[PDB]
């Protein structure tokens, strides 16, 4: 809303960070870690 | 202390300035938890008793200083207090009790109903009732386990000497009976009749539960009874506190007022008394406001259009007597200036902290949880018709509020939900609306034959706030319930006028064209019918051919015909080869001015807004869109009509005396949007080389001057920052357009590598080189950037990319 493009800021380095997703009551999502790089669609849009 | 506040601050004591900075200071700290259905923090939620607190609070505060005597000092410090507490009252709340007793350190009128006169009709079931009180009292001795004896019990700790009638002394009999009769006494003293509904006069198993349902005015009886007993005890109570001279019992405030925990031992006493009645048979007689009229948001609007009339009234005999004599009679100065300085600040915080709420319907709740009714919604459109009215024709009188009422108007042209206006709505409210447009159209109608005072009006207070009405319009989709019917043919008018101002040449519409540019684009992208491109205007259904009938054309001089309507507006095809000529031409922004400032912003906002009807977009909903395209704006019409923006701009980058170029890429922000790859290629590429050469040969000249630093390397400084400033316009002019264009294109840069693009990152990265090497550029970018507020479009832009 803010026009901020990070959403979050100022993160300690903890204890570290793994990929994580919660689904609702009859959700289907294919959470693609990216072990697949060929698989791994929109990489090259955002992140190559 | 919200509570002891709550009694003091409205009574407006001189010493209490400083409770009215903590109300201020409190309700700017904490708001959320006041407003917010969803808890601010691990504080929570607010209660109801503070609301209905903070509620009698603002309405008091209110009135008292609508009565006062107009104070500025007290008047400026209450403001920002009246603000507050009213941007942390939620609008859709609804009061514990609509109608009540509404009493008035404390002294609560007692009651002598030893001396009023008693009648003996009743009597008889009051002494029973004062028994069955007693052997209630001995019920709940046995509830509390120690059930009543006879003789006095050390280890009974309650009542010693309660006992069966029989055995039991009427002498204490008669001092348990006549507090009863007191009580009952007072009930029927305060104009309610008791009497036998049905034929009639130690331990009673059977209770009355106070908790269950009756009737509103009864209940409402049961209350003001509650409140009649805390008068009774309270009298004496305040005898024993005025001896001591300070402090108060938590007790000894108004009943109403005080809060739910201490109010137990009243309420339940008579309601169970209430009870009692309607189960053994006693009947006693002595409002039905719905929940919407029940809510903050109705009763502030209520005072609010009642103030618009009362405003008119003494501002209008006002202009008056100073029109004739300048006398300063006032009818009541207090009230007059208590408007002035108060309410305008309100209105314009309110309808800004509030407007979500107004602008959310039960059917698309915009709000987080709370929307408003359907009957808020039409009234707050009459109330702003109203406050146009206050001000029709009027606001050049104004001059020390102008800025204020201005604003306030633009304000209450957003926030309209006008899509339950039309439905479910007064029709004489929509008529309201169609007075506002027809009022609007036949002055503006008088401004074009004066521009070929009233026009000032126009200048100042209507233009703007149309402006405005025609963004919101546009904005919230509001055009299928705003405009129709005679707003359709007023709006027609008002275009084909402010098109004939677009004709004239003269210097008075040459300056107002900007203005007149803005209301024009946002009346496009909020006008429901293809005015331009009437080939196929009668496949559009909300033109007046269409949708409305043949008689009122008639009756209304309609010709039957959008070209003969406004025969002004030219086609669209000869738009494109105007243009097409001036941008093969090289022609100047002094040669085109009127295209400028009216017709691109019409376009550029006309083929976003009817891309879906135009064959850019067949309609996806094959069923729905049974009608073939109306409109006949492409996607090739609208990279074409770019190609023209791009040429038009790289005509006169050379020329420094064009400062529209801010409101040009405002307005093409939207057509920048969807344009064919080969457009970069053919305008954006020598654009950007043109200004890369450019910025070369400024820096390779301000080389040279830097290599010397004297009083002429100063004056060709001079003359250097007069060239960079001209460089950060163009550059701040044609960026907001480019960076949506590669907004567009960069996925397929990034899928296959075009040459194009790769070039045009190169000509970007040689400017950012050149900013990066002079100094003398960035400063001038700062300075142009901050003095002339680019700033906040460049926030804007980089915001909505």
């Amino acid at each position: 809303d803010s026009g901020s493009e990070t959403a979050f800021r100022e993160i300690e380095i903890g204890d570290g960070f793994l990929p994580v997703c919660s689904l609702g009551p009859g959700q289907v999502g294919h959470l693609n870690l990216g072990q697949d790089v060929s698989s791994l669609r929109f990489f090259a849009i955002c992140g190559l | 202390l919200l509570r002891r506040l709550v009694f003091d601050v409205p009574i407006l004591n001189e010493f209490a300035k400083m409770p009215l900075k903590l109300l201020t200071n409190h309700y700017e700290r904490c708001w959320k938890y006041y407003c917010l259905p969803t808890g601010w923090a691990n504080f929570g939620v607010t209660s109801e008793e503070e609301l209905h607190l903070t509620r009698k609070l603002f309405w008091g505060i209110f009135d008292s200083l609508a009565h006062k005597k107009y104070d500025q000092e007290l008047y400026r410090m209450a403001m920002p207090c009246l603000c507050a507490i009213a941007g942390a009252l939620p609008p859709d709340y609804v009061d514990a009790s609509y109608s009540s007793k509404a009493e008035k350190n404390f002294d609560p009128r007692p009651v002598e109903t030893l001396n009023v006169i008693i009648p003996e009709k009743l009597d008889s079931f009051i002494n029973k009732f004062a028994e069955y009180t007693h052997e209630k009292w001995a019920f709940d001795k046995i509830q509390n386990n120690w059930s009543y004896g006879e003789n006095v019990d050390e280890e009974l700790k309650t009542h010693p000497m309660l006992r069966p009638y029989k055995t039991f002394s009427e002498k204490d009999k008669e001092i348990y009976r006549w507090p009863i009769k007191e009580s009952l006494k007072a009930m029927i003293a305060w104009e309610w009749t008791i009497e036998k509904a049905r034929e009639g006069e130690y331990n009673p198993q059977p209770p009355d539960l106070s908790g269950v349902t009756l009737s509103r005015e009864l209940q409402a009886m049961a209350e003001q009874l509650a409140e009649n007993y805390h008068n009774t005890w309270g009298r004496k109570k305040k005898q024993e506190l005025e001896a001591k001279g300070g402090g108060t019992h938590p007790l000894l405030v108004p009943y109403d007022t005080l809060t739910a925990k201490e109010k137990a031992r009243d309420r339940e006493k008579a309601q169970e008394l209430l009870k009692f009645l309607q189960m053994n048979g006693y009947a006693v007689t002595r409002l039905d406001t719905s929940s919407i009229e029940k809510r903050f948001a109705f009763g502030f609007l209520q005072q609010l259009l009642r103030w618009m009339d009362i405003s008119q009234e003494f501002i209008a005999h006002l202009e008056a007597v100073v029109s004739s004599g300048r006398v300063e009679k006032s009818p009541h100065e207090q009230e007059i200036k208590f408007f002035a300085k108060i309410l305008l600040p309100l209105i314009n915080q309110y309808f800004t902290n509030h407007c979500l709420y107004f602008l959310s319907t039960p059917a698309k709740v915009l709000g987080s949880g709370g929307h408003a009714s359907n009957k808020e919604k039409e009234m707050i459109t009459s109330l702003f018709c109203k406050l146009a009215a206050l001000v029709r024709h009027r606001v050049s009188l104004f001059g020390t509020d102008a800025p204020a009422v201005v604003n306030c108007l633009h304000i209450l042209a957003r926030s309209l939900d006008a899509r339950t206006v039309m439905k479910s709505g007064p029709e004489i409210v929509k008529a309201g609306l169609r007075s506002f447009f027809e009022s609007a159209s036949e002055d503006i109608e008088k401004m074009v034959e004066n521009l070929r005072q009233n026009l000032t009006y126009t200048t100042v207070a209507l233009l703007p706030v149309l402006t405005t009405l025609f963004q919101h319009i546009a904005q919230h989709q509001f055009g299928d319930d705003v405009i129709l019917d005679d707003v359709q043919v007023s709006c027609y008018r008002t275009l084909c006028s402010i098109y004939s101002l677009g004709t004239t040449k003269n210097t008075y519409v040459e300056k107002l064209r900007p203005a007149l540019g803005e209301c024009l684009a946002r009346l496009a992208a909020a006008m429901p019918v293809a005015f331009l491109e009437p080939q196929l205007n009668e496949y559009n259904a909300c033109s007046v051919y269409t949708t409305k009938s043949p008689r009122e054309r008639a009756i209304l001089g309609l010709p039957n015909s959008v070209e003969e309507m406004c025969p002004d507006i030219p086609v669209l095809d000869r738009l494109m080869a105007d243009i097409g000529g001036l941008a093969e031409s090289g022609a100047r922004y002094t040669e085109m001015p009127h295209v400028i400032e009216i017709t691109l912003p019409m376009l550029c906002s006309y083929l976003p807004r009817w891309w879906e009807r135009g064959p850019e977009a067949p309609p996806p909903a094959l069923p729905a869109g049974a009608p073939p395209p109306c409109t006949a704006v492409t996607s090739d019409h609208l990279n074409s009509l770019l190609g023209n923006i791009l040429r038009i701009i790289v005509n006169n980058l050379g020329i420094d005396e064009a400062t529209w170029m801010k409101r040009l890429a405002v307005f093409a922000q939207p057509i920048v949007s969807r344009a064919r790859p080969e457009l970069l290629h053919s305008h954006f590429i020598p654009t950007i080389g043109r200004l890369r050469k450019r910025a070369g040969k400024v820096v390779a000249e301000e080389e040279q001057l830097r290599l010397e630093a004297k009083a002429e390397a100063e004056e060709g400084e001079l003359l250097v920052r007069d060239e960079f400033s001209v460089l950060c316009r163009d550059l701040y002019a044609l960026y907001p357009l480019l960076i949506r264009y590669v907004d567009n294109n960069r996925a397929h840069w990034l899928t296959e590598p075009n040459a194009n693009a790769e070039e045009l990152f190169r000509m970007v990265g040689e400017i950012f080189i050149y900013w990066s090497k002079s100094h003398n550029f960035k400063r001038e970018e700062q300075n142009f950037v901050v003095q002339n507020e680019i700033n906040n479009m460049s926030f804007l832009t980089a915001d909505s990319k």
